[PDB]
RNA sequence: CCACAGAG
C-alpha cells in the first residue's frame, strides 16, 4: 500500500516540436543483442503535406551486383524510406536524469516505408517512349486528391543531419524544467465526470 | 415485507413512461426535433447561375410552431380528419433569408407544405391529454397511436429489419467451395457493396464499379502498405497454416510486376468503369477509387492510408480463417447482425429526396425568371414558392398512402412499406404495431431466416408469427425491449484513446495480432494490452452515467478482439446487474419504487439495471431466478414472461401447451370479435365487428393487465363440458346451446361504410 | 393429439376463481398454481379435479 | 417502367390461356360453403 | 433422469479431457452427440414405459390411444411424464450464441438441460429455456409444413402430365395415346391394386 | 430419403447427393480382408503417405524431394510401391510433367525436377503446392469408404462416389451383386433393364422407409414409363 | 520458398539470369543471394495421423513355417510367422502374409 | 552487416500452439483471464521498474509515455493552463511491487502496452528559411502507457 | 393492372 520512493514527472519542451520515425523494415533486435542504427545520408521534409523522406546508402561490397542496377535502374545505390507524419496527442518522449523523469511532447509520428523512385522513373520513361511514338469552373478535386496534388507540386526542403545534439537538448530541457513546480487545482473526483 | 421475487414490478414502471409503441413514437419525435434541422443544414444554400448575386438560404425549420406566437397553430382533430377524409398534418414553417434587390431581407414563417403528423407524437394534439380532453376530441384514450391518417385511411409504417450496415459478414459456399466476406457500406452519398471472395484458391476483391476482380495484394499495396512482409504479417500473423494458404496471393503480385504504390494505383484505376466528368489521370482515378469507392463508409482525407489498409487486412484475415476451417463463419441470421429501421428514418430519407427535388425545381424557376432582364425586386421567393410547396406535401401523402417508396437519389426501391391498420380488435390493432418485416420475401429456404434462432430470447416474440407462407418472416417485438438510437462516435474514440487504446498509426503491424484489438462499429481503432480490465472499466463508466447507456462493449475471444457498438437499430433488453452473487436491486429499492418515487430511469442512473443487446448478451451469464444465482453470474432477468409478446400474453398458461398451439392462438386472437375502442360508435370504418356483451377473462395474465386488454375484451366466458354429446362435435366442431344464444351468448354486429363523392366536373 | 394441458388448467383455475369470486392469474412461467385451485374447489364442495 | 403484355405473355404462365382458361376454367352451377358434420346423413 | 444426467456428465468430462473413444468412426464431437442422444432417448423411453404401465383403466388418453381414434402412447408420455429431447434438423439445439445455446448456461457446455432436453412434463409446466427450445421445434415443424407444399404440388403436376395418356386397352396391354405399348401386361399379371 | 429423393429419382439427374455404392465381399467374415479391400477402392492421397514435400535448389538444378515411408504402407497394407507412386505422379494432368523427370533416390526419396526469367520458381512453387493433393492409389470419384456389418455378421463396403464399374471390377469385390442407389450409373453400366430395376427398387425403398404403403404396381408402371 | 528481403521486405524470386545459376533475386530493390556451395530448402511437414491397423496382432499363437527371408544382410532366421488370408476373388489362389522372426520386414505371396 | 543482409525467414508458428507461445514471443523481445491479467500486471510492473533503473543517466535512451490527452487542469502562477510546464506528478512505487502515477491529485495505473518489433528513434526538428536542421536525439527503447484509475 | 391482408 504505502510508497517507498517517488519518481517525479516534469513536463517541458512545449515548442521544440519533436518527431519520431518508425522504420517498418528493420527489426529492433537481432538475436538478443540490440540492432545497429543505419548511417544517414540525406532527408527531406515537405512542409504542407508533412512527408518525410530518408535516404540510406546501402552496402555495396556484397549482395549487390551493380550490373543490374546500371542496366535498368541507372545505377541506384541508396534506398529511400517515405513516411507520413500523423498527429498523435497524448504522446511524450521521456528520459531519466538523476532519478528524475523528464517528458517532452511528440508532435507527429512517421511510419517510414520503403519507396522506389527509380521504378516510377523507368515507368514514366517507358510511358513517354510508347506515348510520343504514336498518338493513338475547372476545380473539382477534393479528398485525398488535393493532398496528393499538394504533395506533388510542393517544393522539397533539403535538411541537415546532426548527431550528438542530445547533450545540448537535455540541458535546454532541464533548464526549461527546473524553474517551475505546479500546484493542483481540482480534486480527483472532478476528473471522472468529464472525459475520464 | 416485500421480497425479491416481486421484482417484476419493474415491468409496469418501465411501461409507465416509455410506452409500448415507443418504437415509432421516439423515432418520429427524433425526426421532427433533429433530422429536419440536419436536412436543412445539409443544403440550405441556393445560388443562381445567370445572376451570381441572388442567394437564398434557409435558417431554421419547425413543424406546427409559428415564430411570432408561442402557442402552436390550430390542427384539425384526428377523428375529424378520419371522418372528412383528409390527412392529419401540420404546416412546415421555415425561416428564409434572401435578397430583394440589394436588401438582405430576413422573412419568417413561409409554408413549404403539410407534413403528416403521426398520432400521439410530441407535435400531435393528443400528447399528454387527459381522458376528458381526449373525449372532447372524439378519440379513444386507449389507442396506441403511432399511425398516420392520410386521405381518411390510417396507415402504419412497419418496422423494417435489414442486415447490419457497415459490418463484415463472412459466408461460405461448400457445394461451390467459395468463401467470401461482404461489407455493405451505406452513407449519405452512396450505398455500395464490397466483396472479398476466394476464386481458384486466390483471394480476390470485387466491387460493382470495378470491371475486373483486383488481386488482394495489388489493393493492399495501393492502400499504403508497400512492403509484402507487412502484408503477410497483417493478414496472417505468426501462424503456419494461414501463411501456407496466403503465400499464393503474395506470389500473384510478383507475377504482375507490381512493386510500388503508383503501379498498383494505376493498375486499379485502369479497371474503374465509372469514368466521367472530365476524368483525371489513371493514377488519380485509382486514388479516388481506393479512397471512396472500395469501402465507402471509411473515407481517407490525408495521405495516410492506414485505417483503410487495416480494414481490408482484417477482412482478408477473416477470409483466411474461413479457408482454414468453415466453422468460424458468422451467421447471417444472427439477431446481433440485424438492425431495425424505424418510421422516423424512412420518413427523413423520403423528406430528404422531396426537399432536394423542391429546391432543384425552385432554383430552375428562379433562373427561368431572373435570366430575363425585366426583373422587379429580384422576383421575391414567397411569390413563387407555394406552387412548389404543394409538391412536398403531395409527395409525402402519395408515398405514405400508396405504400410505394421510390427514391432515385439513393437508388432505392421499396414496396409494401405502409399497411392499413387492421381494426378487427383492440389487440389486433396493438399487434399490428411492434411488427417486424424481414428484408426478403422470395426465398423459401427452410432452416434459414424462417427458423426461430435462439438468439432472440427476450428481444423478439418466441410464439407470435403468422401461419402460412410468411411463417417466420414476419416477427413481433417482445414486451420489454428498446431499440437504440444513433450516437456520435468521436467522443467514444477519445474515451478509448484515454482508457489505454494505442492508436493504429503508432503501433507495430507485425505484433498487432499478439494482443487484443479494439473495433469501433466494426472498424479497427487500435490495440489494447489488457482487454478484460478495459472492458470492465468501460462497463463501469457506462453504468455510472458518464457515457450513453446504449453503447455496447463485448469481447470476442475467437477473433481476439473487443467490439464497441454505437449505431442505432440494435434491439436491446433491460436486465438487473448481479455482482458478487447478490442482486444489485435490494428490497429497499423495490419499496421505494412501489411507494411512488424512484422510477425506472432512477434505476438506470444508480447502476441497478442496464440494457444489453444480443452481442452484449453473448458475453454475459444471466440467471433466471433468485434460486439460480451462483457467484459466476453476471446478470439477472427481471421477469421471464417478457419473452412472449403482447398478443402471446393473451394465452393462459402458455408453458403447458405445445408451441404450435400457442402460435395458432397468436395468429387467431387478432380475428376476435369484441370492443374496438371507447369511441367505436363515433367511427365510420369500412368494416367493423362489435360484440354486444363482452366479458373479462376468468383467467387473466400480467401481460393482459399491462396492455389494458382487460378494459376492452373480445370474447365471453362459456360453461363448457368436455364430453362427446353427439355425433356433431367430431373433428373440432362445437355444440352450441340454443337458449344460451337466445339470451345473448355470442351476439355480434357488423358495421359497413358506403362512401360517395359529388364530383364537381370541369364543365 | 394437440396436448393442451393449459386448457384444463385454465378451466380449473376459472372454476375456482369464480367460486371464490376473484379473478385468477395465469401468467406465463408462473401464475396461480393448481393445488390452490383444488383446495378452493374442495372447500366449495366440488371435485378436486373439476 | 411497367412491361407490356404480349401474346407470349398471354399464352404463358399460371394465368395464361393454356393453364388458366384451357386446362381448367371457372364453371357454372357451383357453390362454395363452409362445412359442418351430420352423422344422421348417409355416407352417399 | 438423474442417472441419465450423471452418466451424460461423465461422458462430457471424458470428452473434455480428450480420452473419449470414437467407436463409430466419426470425430469426438459427433460420437459424443450420438451417445448423449441415445442416452436421452433411452431415458425418455423408460420413463414413458413406466408411465404407461402406471395408468389405470378408464384413463381417457389411454383409452383414446388403445382405440387408435386420436393420439398415441408418445403423446400421453409427453403430457404425464418427461417430454424428451427436442431435435432440430436431426441434431440437438444449435449453438445460437458463441459456442453455447442460451446465455443462461455457462460457456462451453454440453449438458442435456442446455442442449435442448426438457425434463418437465407438459402438465408440470416448462422452464423458460425448455419453453424456447420447444418453440424452436414447433417453429421448424410449422415452417416445414408451410414450405413442402410448393415442391410436392410441382412434382405431382409433373407426374400427372407425364402419365395422363396411359390406359389399359381391351387386349390387356397398357398403351400410350399414340398406340405404343409401355407394358405388355400391367405389372406382369394384370391385377388392379384396387381389387 | 424423402421429397428430395423422389424429386431426384423421377427427375433423372446426372449428378446427385449421397451416391452410395454398396458392395459385398468374397471374404466377408474377416476384418483384415475388409480393410485391405477398402484400401484398394478408397483413394489415398500423397499427403497420407509422405512425411514431407520440400523444394531443393542445387547449384544449377531445381527439384522437389518427397519422402515416402514404407512404414505407413506396411501398416495400412496398401499394395503400393515407390515406382507406383512415381508413375502415379506421371499420370497427373494439371502439373503437365512429362514422364521422364521423376527419379528415385534411395528407397524412399522421389525427385521431381523442373527445367527451363522467373518461370522456374513459379512452376516449381505450383508443383510444390499441388503435389501433396495427387491421387496415388484408388479411384478418383470415390470420396470415402466405410466397412459396415450386416445383421447376420457378414461385412460389406459402402463407398460414396460415382465409379460403379471401377468398384465392381476390382478384385476381391463380387461383381455380380454390387449395386448403387444412383440410377444413371446403373443405366450406363448395366443396361436399360437394370436401370428400370434400380428405379423400382429405389422408389420402393424410399416409399417403404416412411411406411406409406404404396402398391408396387404403380412403381413398376412409373419405371416402365421412364425407361 | 518463403524468403523475405532484408532491404525492402519483399518476396525473393529465384531467377537464372542467363549464365545458368539460380539466385535469390529481388525485383523491388538491388539485392540477391547466390546459392553456391551450401544449398537451400523449404520443407513443409505434412501431418502424421494415426490410421487404422490391419495386421495388428495377426500372428499370435500361430504356426511357424520354414521359408527363406529376403533380407540376408541382417538376419539368418529361417522360421517365419505366417497367416493365410483370402484377399482376391474365389477363383484365384489364396494369398498369405508371413514375416521374419528377427528383423520383421513382412512380405506376402499369392 | 553479414546478418543484416542475410535473407530473413519469417516467424512461423504452428496453429495448435500459437496461443501457448504468445507469452514466449512477448517475453523474448523485451477468473482465469483476471488471474492472467494480474500476472501480466505484476510482471510488467517489475519490468518497468527494472527498465527505469537501467537507463539512469544514460545517453540516447528514451521511453514514450502514453498519457491522457486531457490532463488535469491547474492554476497559472481560470484559464486552466492547457499547455503544461514544470513538475506535474510522480511515478510512485509501493511495497507490494506495484506502481502508480500521481498526476497532480489524480492517481493512475501504469503498464507497457503493445511491444514493438522495429527500431525507433526520437528526432528534434527546427524549421526556418535561413537555416534548417534535423537532429537524432537518441533511440526509443520501449513504450509505456498510463491509464486513469476509476 | 399490381400489392397487402387473412382462410384451408
Ligand atoms: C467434379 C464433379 C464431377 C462430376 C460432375 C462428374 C465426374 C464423374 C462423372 C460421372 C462419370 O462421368 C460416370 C457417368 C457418365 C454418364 O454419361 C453420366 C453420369 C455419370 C454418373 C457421370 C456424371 C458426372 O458427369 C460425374 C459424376
Ligand atoms: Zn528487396
Ligand atoms: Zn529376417
Amino acid at each position: 500500500d504505502p510508497v517507498i520512493e517517488e519518481f517525479p514527472l516534469k513536463i517541458s519542451g512545449e515548442e521544440e516540436s519533436l518527431h519520431v520515425f518508425q522504420y517498418a523494415n528493420r527489426p529492433r533486435l537481432v538475436g538478443r543483442k540490440p540492432a545497429e542504427h543505419p548511417f544517414i545520408s540525406a532527408a527531406r521534409y515537405k512542409p504542407k503535406s508533412h512527408l518525410w523522406e530518408i535516404d540510406i546508402p546501402l552496402d555495396e561490397q556484397a549482395f549487390y551486383n551493380k550490373d543490374k542496377a546500371e542496366s535498368e535502374w541507372n545505377g541506384v545505390n541508396v534506398q529511400t524510406l517515405k513516411g507520413v507524419g500523423v498527429e498523435n496527442n497524448g504522446q511524450y518522449a521521456a528520459f531519466v536524469k538523476d532519478m528524475q523523469v523528464y517528458l517532452v511532447p511528440i508532435e507527429r509520428v512517421a511510419q517510414l516505408k520503403p519507396f522506389f523512385k527509380y521504378i516510377d522513373d523507368a515507368n514514366v520513361t517507358r510511358k513517354q517512349e510508347d506515348a510520343r511514338r504514336n498518338p493513338n469552373s475547372q476545380n473539382r478535386l477534393t479528398g485525398s486528391l488535393l493532398a496528393h496534388k499538394v504533395a506533388d507540386e510542393e517544393a522539397n526542403i533539403e535538411l541537415t543531419w546532426a548527431e550528438g545534439t542530445f547533450e545540448q537538448f537535455k540541458d535546454t530541457i532541464v533548464k526549461e524544467a527546473e524553474d517551475k513546480t505546479l500546484v493542483a487545482l481540482e480534486k480527483q473526483e472532478d476528473y471522472i465526470d468529464n472525459l475520464v | 415485507i416485500n421480497t425479491a421475487q416481486d421484482k417484476w414490478h419493474l415491468l409496469p414502471a418501465f411501461l409507465k413512461v416509455k410506452g409500448l409503441v415507443k418504437q415509432h413514437l421516439d423515432s418520429f419525435n427524433y425526426f421532427v426535433d433533429t433530422d429536419l434541422k440536419k436536412i436543412i443544414k445539409a443544403n440550405q444554400l441556393i445560388l443562381s447561375d445567370v445572376d451570381p448575386e441572388f442567394y437564398l438560404k434557409y435558417v431554421d425549420i419547425r413543424v406546427g410552431k409559428k415564430s411570432s406566437s408561442s402557442t402552436k397553430d390550430y390542427l384539425t382533430p384526428p377523428h375529424e380528419c378520419r371522418l372528412r377524409d383528409m390527412t392529419y398534418s401540420a404546416p412546415i414553417y421555415v425561416d428564409i433569408e434572401y435578397t430583394r434587390g440589394r436588401n438582405i431581407i430576413m422573412h419568417k414563417d413561409v409554408e413549404i407544405g403539410r407534413m403528416p403528423i403521426m398520432l400521439r407524437s410530441n407535435k400531435c394534439i393528443l400528447y399528454d391529454a387527459d381522458e376528458s380532453k381526449m373525449a372532447k376530441l372524439n378519440e379513444c384514450p386507449l389507442d396506441p397511436g403511432g399511425y398516420f391518417i392520410v386521405n381518411g385511411t390510417e396507415k402504419v409504417i412497419l418496422v423494417q429489419e435489414q442486415l447490419s450496415k457497415n459490418r463484415i459478414i463472412v459466408e461460405a459456399d461448400e457445394k461451390k467451395g467459395i468463401v467470401q466476406a461482404s461489407v455493405t457500406s451505406s452513407t449519405h452519398e452512396r450505398k455500395s457493396k464490397t466483396y472479398v471472395i476466394t476464386k481458384n484458391g486466390k483471394i480476390y476483391l470485387k466491387h460493382n464499379s470495378i470491371a475486373e476482380e483486383i488481386p488482394i495484394a495489388i489493393v493492399l499495396k495501393a492502400c499504403g502498405i508497400l512492403s509484402d512482409l507487412e502484408i503477410m504479417q497483417l493478414v496472417c500473423g505468426n501462424d503456419s497454416s494461414y501463411q501456407d494458404i496466403f503465400a499464393v496471393n503474395l506470389e500473384e503480385s510478383s507475377k504482375l510486376d507490381i512493386y510500388t504504390q503508383q503501379q498498383a494505383l494505376e493498375y486499379i484505376g485502369a479497371k474503374v468503369k465509372t469514368m466521367r466528368r472530365q476524368k483525371l489521370t489513371i493514377l488519380q482515378e485509382g486514388i479516388e477509387a481506393i479512397a471512396t469507392t472500395v469501402i465507402a463508409h471509411l473515407t481517407v482525407e490525408a495521405l495516410d492510408f492506414r485505417e483503410k489498409a487495416l480494414y481490408i487486412a482484417m477482412m482478408t484475415r477473416r477470409v483466411v480463417m474461413a479457408m482454414y476451417n468453415p466453422k468460424m463463419i458468422d451467421d447471417r441470421d444472427y439477431v446481433g447482425n440485424k438492425r431495425l429501421e424505424l418510421a422516423g428514418q424512412l420518413i427523413s430519407l423520403l423528406f430528404e429526396d422531396l426537399f432536394k427535388k423542391f429546391n432543384n425545381d425552385f432554383k430552375l424557376s428562379i433562373d427561368k425568371v431572373l435570366k430575363k432582364p425585366n426583373r422587379a425586386m429580384e422576383y421575391d421567393a414567397l411569390l413563387s414558392i407555394n406552387v412548389h410547396s404543394n409538391n412536398i406535401t403531395s409527395g409525402l401523402n402519395r408515398a405514405i398512402s400508396t405504400g410505394n417508396w421510390s427514391l432515385k437519389r439513393f437508388k432505392m426501391e421499396r414496396a409494401g412499406v405502409t399497411h392499413v391498420l387492421s381494426r378487427l380488435s383492440y389487440i389486433s390493432a396493438l399487434g399490428m404495431m411492434t411488427r417486424i418485416s424481414s428484408q426478403f420475401e422470395k426465398s423459401r429456404k427452410v432452416s434459414g431466416p424462417r427458423a426461430l434462432q435462439p438468439s432472440q430470447f427476450g428481444m423478439l416474440c418466441t410464439a407470435d408469427t403468422p401461419e402460412g407462407e410468411a411463417c417466420g418472416l414476419v416477427k413481433n417485438l417482445a414486451l420489454m425491449t428498446h431499440i437504440t438510437t444513433d450516437d456520435e462516435e468521436e467522443p467514444i474514440k477519445k474515451l478509448c484513446y484515454v482508457l489505454g487504446v494505442e492508436d493504429i498509426t503508432l503501433i507495430d503491424s507485425a505484433s498487432l495480432h499478439l494482443n487484443y484489438g479494439v473495433y469501433l462499429n466494426g472498424t479497427l481503432i487500435g490495440s489494447i494490452r489488457f482487454p478484460t480490465k478495459f472492458v470492465t472499466q468501460f462497463r463501469h463508466l457506462r453504468r455510472t452515467g458518464k457515457v450513453s447507456e446504449f453503447i455496447s462493449i463485448y469481447s470476442n475471444s475467437h477473433q481476439m478482439a473487443v467490439h464497441i457498438a454505437t449505431d442505432g437499430g440494435r434491439i436491446c433488453r433491460p436486465l438487473i446487474i448481479v455482482s458478487d452473487g447478490q442482486s444489485r436491486v435490494k428490497d429497499i429499492h423495490l419499496r421505494k419504487l412501489l411507494d411512488g418515487e424512484l422510477d425506472f430511469d432512477d434505476f438506470l442512473k444508480l447502476g441497478l439495471v442496464e440494457y444489453l443487446d444480443v452481442n452484449e448478451e453473448n458475453d454475459s451469464y444471466i440467471a433466471l431466478y433468485e434460486k439460480d444465482i451462483v457467484p459466476s453470474m453476471t446478470h439477472l432477468e427481471i421477469e421471464p414472461f417478457t419473452i412472449l409478446g403482447a398478443v402471446a400474453g393473451l394465452i393462459p398458461y402458455p408453458h403447458h401447451n405445445q408451441s404450435p398451439r400457442n402460435t395458432y392462438q397468436c395468429a387467431m386472437g387478432k380475428q376476435a370479435i369484441g370492443a374496438i375502442a371507447y369511441n367505436q360508435f363515433k367511427r365510420i370504418d369500412t368494416l367493423l365487428y362489435l360484440m354486444t356483451y363482452p366479458q373479462q377473462p376468468m383467467v387473466k395474465t400480467k401481460t393482459i393487465e399491462l396492455i389494458d386488454y382487460d378494459k376492452l375484451p373480445a370474447g365471453q366466458n362459456a360453461t363448457v363440458a368436455v364430453m362427446s354429446y353427439s355425433g356433431y362435435d367430431i373433428e373440432d366442431a362445437l355444440v352450441l346451446n340454443k337458449s344460451s344464444i337466445d339470451r345473448g351468448f355470442g351476439r355480434c354486429e357488423t358495421r359497413r361504410k358506403t362512401t360517395t363523392v359529388l364530383k364537381r366536373y370541369a364543365n | 393429439s394437440r396436448m393442451t394441458v393449459g386448457k384444463m388448467i385454465e378451466l380449473i383455475s376459472g372454476k375456482a376463481g369464480v367460486l371464490n369470486g376473484t379473478l385468477e392469474y395465469g401468467t406465463c412461467f408462473g401464475g396461480s398454481k393448481l393445488e390452490d385451485m383444488s383446495k378452493i374447489l374442495v372447500d366449495q364442495g366440488f371435485n378436486y379435479s373439476g | 417502367v411497367k412491361p407490356i403484355r404480349g401474346f407470349c405473355q398471354r399464352l404463358k404462365g399460371k394465368q395464361g390461356r393454356f393453364r388458366g382458361n384451357l386446362s381448367g376454367k371457372r364453371v357454372d352451377f357451383s357453390g362454395r360453403t363452409v362445412i359442418s358434420p351430420d352423422p344422421n346423413l348417409s355416407i352417399d | 433422469v438423474e442417472i441419465a444426467y450423471h452418466k451424460c456428465d461423465e461422458l462430457i468430462t471424458l470428452f473434455n479431457k480428450g480420452e473419449l473413444e470414437t467407436q463409430p468412426g466419426c470425430n469426438e464431437e459427433q460420437t459424443l452427440e450420438a451417445k448423449i442422444g441415445g442416452l436421452l432417448s433411452k431415458v425418455r423411453e423408460e420413463v414413458g414405459d413406466v408411465c404407461i404401465n402406471e395408468l389405470d383403466n378408464w384413463n381417457a388418453p389411454l383409452i383414446m390411444a388403445t382405440c387408435g381414434s386420436k393420439g398415441s402412447t408418445l403423446n400421453v408420455s409427453q403430457m404425464v411424464a418427461v417430454v424428451g429431447q427436442q431435435i432440430i434438423s436431426g441434431n440437438r439445439v444449435p449453438d445460437g450464441f458463441q459456442d453455447r445455446s442460451l446465455p443462461h448456461f455457462p460457456k462451453n457446455s454440453k449438458t442435456p438441460q442446455s442442449k435442448g432436453f426438457v425434463r418437465n412434463s407438459f402438465f408440470s409446466g416448462l422452464s423458460p429455456p425448455e419453453f424456447l427450445f420447444h418453440a424452436i421445434s414447433g417453429r421448424e415443424g410449422l415452417v416445414d409444413t408451410a414450405v413442402k407444399t410448393a415442391e410436392t404440388g410441382y412434382m405431382s403436376r409433373r407426374l400427372m402430365k407425364s402419365l395422363e395418356d396411359l390406359s389399359c386397352q381391351y387386349d390387356n396391354t397398357v398403351r400410350t395415346s399414340a398406340n405404343g405399348i409401355v407394358q405388355f401386361t400391367y405389372g406382369g399379371d394384370g391385377l388392379d391394386p384396387l381389387e | 430419403l424423402g421429397v428430395p429423393r423422389i424429386k431426384e429419382i423421377i427427375n433423372a439427374s446426372k449428378v446427385i447427393s449421397t451416391p452410395i455404392i454398396n458392395a459385398v465381399l468374397v471374404n466377408d467374415n474377416d476384418e483384415r480382408a475388409a480393410r485391405v479391400v477398402k484400401g484398394r477402392v478408397e483413394k489415398t492421397l500423397l499427403s497420407d503417405v509422405a512425411f514431407y514435400v520440400q523444394d531443393v535448389y542445387k547449384d544449377n538444378l531445381s527439384f522437389i524431394q518427397v519422402r515416402i515411408d514404407l512404414g505407413t504402407i506396411d501398416k495400412l497394407q496398401l499394395e503400393l510401391t515407390i515406382e507406383d507412386i512415381a508413375v502415379a505422379i506421371t499420370r497427373a494432368s494439371k502439373l503437365k510433367i512429362q514422364a521422364s523427370d521423376v527419379n528415385i533416390i534411395g528407397k524412399d526419396r522421389i525427385a521431381i525436377n523442373v527445367f527451363p526469367e522467373n518461370d522456374v520458381f513459379y512452376r516449381m512453387q505450383q508443383l510444390r503446392r499441388a503435389l501433396p493433393d495427387v491421387v496415388v492409389k484408388g479411384l478418383p470419384d470415390i470420396s470415402r469408404a466405410v466397412i459396415n456389418i450386416r445383421d447376420d455378421g457378414k461385412r460389406e463396403l459402402l463407398v460414396e462416389g460415382y465409379g460403379l464399374r471401377d468398384v465392381m471390377c476390382t478384385d476381391g469385390v463380387i461383381g455380380s451383386r454390387t449395386t448403387t442407389n444412383h440410377v444413371l450409373e446403373v443405366f450406363s453400366v448395366l443396361g436399360i433393364e437394370a436401370a428400370r430395376y434400380s428405379i423400382i427398387r429405389e422408389i420402393n425403398y424410399t416409399m417403404s422407409n416412411h411406411g406409406m404403403s404404396v402398391d408396387p404396381r404403380h412403381i413398376q408402371l412409373l419405371g416402365d414409363v421412364m425407361t | 520458398m518463403l524468403s523475405f528481403c532484408p532491404s525492402c521486405n519483399n518476396m525473393l524470386l529465384i531467377t537464372s539470369g542467363d549464365s545458368g545459376v539460380y539466385t535469390l533475386a529481388c525485383r523491388s530493390c538491388p539485392y540477391e543471394f547466390p546459392i553456391e556451395g551450401i544449398e537451400i530448402y523449404d520443407r513443409k511437414k505434412l501431418p502424421r495421423k494415426e490410421v487404422d491397423d490391419v495386421l495388428g496382432g495377426g500372428w499370435d499363437n500361430v504356426d511357424q513355417t520354414k521359408t527363406q527371408c529376403p533380407n540376408y544382410d541382417t538376419c539368418g532366421g529361417e522360421s517365419a510367422y505366417f497367416f493365410q488370408l483370402q484377399i482376391r476373388s474365389a477363383d484365384e489362389p489364396m494369398t498369405t502374409f508371413y514375416k521374419c522372426v528377427n528383423c520383421g520386414h513382412r512380405w506376402k505371396e499369392n | 552487416r553479414i546478418e543484416q543482409l542475410f535473407p530473413v525467414r519469417p516467424v512461423r508458428v504452428r496453429h495448435e500452439d500459437v496461443e501457448t507461445v504468445k507469452r514466449e514471443i512477448q517475453e523474448a523481445l523485451s477468473g482465469k483471464e483476471a488471474a492472467a491479467e494480474l500476472e501480466l500486471l505484476n510482471a510488467d510492473h517489475q519490468h518497468i521498474l527494472r527498465k527505469l533503473k537501467k537507463m539512469n543517466n544514460k545517453p540516447e535512451r528514451f521511453m514514450v509515455f502514453q498519457l491522457p490527452t486531457r490532463l488535469p487542469a491547474f492554476e497559472r502562477p481560470a484559464l486552466s493552463t492547457r499547455e503544461l510546464a514544470g513538475k506535474v506528478g510522480s511515478i510512485r512505487v509501493h511495497k507490494s511491487g506495484k506502481l502508480s502515477v500521481k498526476i497532480g491529485n489524480v492517481v493512475m495505473d501504469i503498464g507497457k502496452g503493445a511491444e514493438t518489433t522495429f527500431l525507433q528513434d526520437v528526432i528534434a526538428l527546427s524549421i526556418a528559411d535561413d537555416a534548417s536542421s534535423a537532429e537524432l536525439l537518441g533511440r526509443v527503447d520501449g513504450k509505456i502507457v498510463v491509464t486513469p484509475q476509476i
